[PDB]
């Protein structure tokens, strides 16, 4: 299908102790592949799937030297960012940045991302024109005019329509057995009486890759959104997801609700049942 | 393969 | 300003008693990054527990997954035990199979 790189940076504050923290972790669509952390023993950036592995030193070397440039600058942002919010040395701030891209199953770019928060909150974009920018607020404006006047946003975009997408290109080839597998889901529906006039019924998604999913409850035929209580995807820690959702249905009806699910991995949409 | 562009605020 | 963590805690792989498994604390959601996240087991807290590398989600608030080998028995019981900057004290969350 349809597949993105995705780099997530994030540059932690911590007046008092020391300077900013900065990590960063890259993904291949949910397959996390590499990592930088500058409060490891020997910050470098290292391998953290089997098929980045395969990468030389000068790969490595290049990645660990550039980690380090970035975390200066954004150790260099923070203390901007202070003063552009008239904020005091006392406190602890975060940067995040996201960025990377999104190609289609011939390879071709989609879309481009570069993305900036400040304490959680949307700092700048660039947006999907890969050429010009929202700022969030008038300090956001104050970076915007900067990187107008540098043309940062040409530079950005020449990195997402050339080397973000040659390298994911190169990524998912190393990795096709993995980052090229949909793994599906396997699903059962549980029932649990809560009273004697009342039953949850959960519906369950295990050991599918990747995370998109969608799991519903219908009741006589019409979905119970409102109705659902819905858990967060979360990660096995073997590379798949699991999910539930769950509806509190009156007793003697449990018959009258299916669960559908759908996933990339199954050809056809799925509807199941309690089996008592 | 990570962005060489790290822009100042 | 600040978030407060969600928190699952659950298996890798369905519970048999006797084989051998992985509890999971999945801690998301929150903001700032800073979390103390440890695994209990009858209460006690369980050594050389492994974290992921902290990353974020599209809302920019951040997941961590907390994790150690174990082998569920009828006996014990496990938890996951959060604390975080937006809660007064430490949360605990009990698995429940």
């Amino acid at each position: 299908g349809s597949h993105s790189m995705r780099y997530f940076y994030t540059a932690m504050s911590r007046p008092g102790r020391g300077e900013p923290r900065f990590i960063a972790v890259g993904y291949v669509d949910d397959t996390q592949f590499v990592r930088f952390d500058s409060d490891a023993a020997s910050p470098r950036m290292a391998p953290r799937a089997p098929w980045i592995e395969q990468e030389g030193p000068e790969y490595w070397d290049g990645e660990t030297r550039n980690m380090k440039a970035s975390a200066q600058t954004y150790r260099e942002n923070l203390r901007i960012a202070l003063r552009y919010y008239n904020q005091s040395e006392a406190g602890s701030h975060i940067i995040q940045v996201m960025y990377g891209c999104d190609v289609g199953p011939d390879g071709r770019l989609l879309r481009g991302h570069n993305q900036y928060a400040y304490d959680g909150k949307d700092y700048i974009a660039l947006n999907e024109d890969l050429s010009s920018w929202t700022a969030a607020d008038t300090a956001a404006q104050i970076t915007q005019r900067k990187w107008e006047a540098a043309r940062v946003a040409e530079q950005l975009r020449a990195y997402l329509e050339g080397l973000c997408v040659e390298w994911l290109r190169r990524y998912l080839e190393n990795g096709k057995e993995t980052l090229q597998r949909a793994d599906p889901p396997k699903t059962h529906v549980t029932h649990h009486p809560i009273s004697d006039h009342e039953a949850t019924l959960r519906c369950w998604a295990l050991g599918f890759y990747p995370a998109e999913i969608t799991l519903t409850w219908q009741r006589d035929g019409e979905d119970q959104t409102q109705d659902t209580e819905l858990v967060e995807t979360r990660p096995a820690g073997d590379r798949t997801f699991q999910k539930w959702a769950a509806v509190v249905v009156p007793s003697g009806e449990e018959q009258r609700y299916t669960c559908h699910v759908q996933h990339e991995g199954l050809p056809k949409p799925l509807t199941l049942r309690w089996e008592p | 393969l990570t962005v060489q562009v790290a822009r100042v605020y | 300003i600040q978030r407060t963590p969600k928190i699952q805690v659950y298996s890798r792989h369905p519970a048999e008693n006797g084989k051998s498994n992985f509890l999971n604390c999945y801690v998301s959601g929150f903001h700032p990054s800073d979390i103390e996240v440890d695994l209990l087991k009858n209460g006690e807290r369980i050594e050389k527990v492994e974290h992921s590398d902290l990353s974020f989600s599209k809302d920019w608030s951040f997941y961590l997954l907390y994790y150690t080998e174990f082998t569920p028995t009828e006996k014990d019981e496990y938890a996951c035990r959060v604390n975080h900057v937006t809660l007064s004290q430490p949360k605990i969350v009990k698995w429940d199979r």
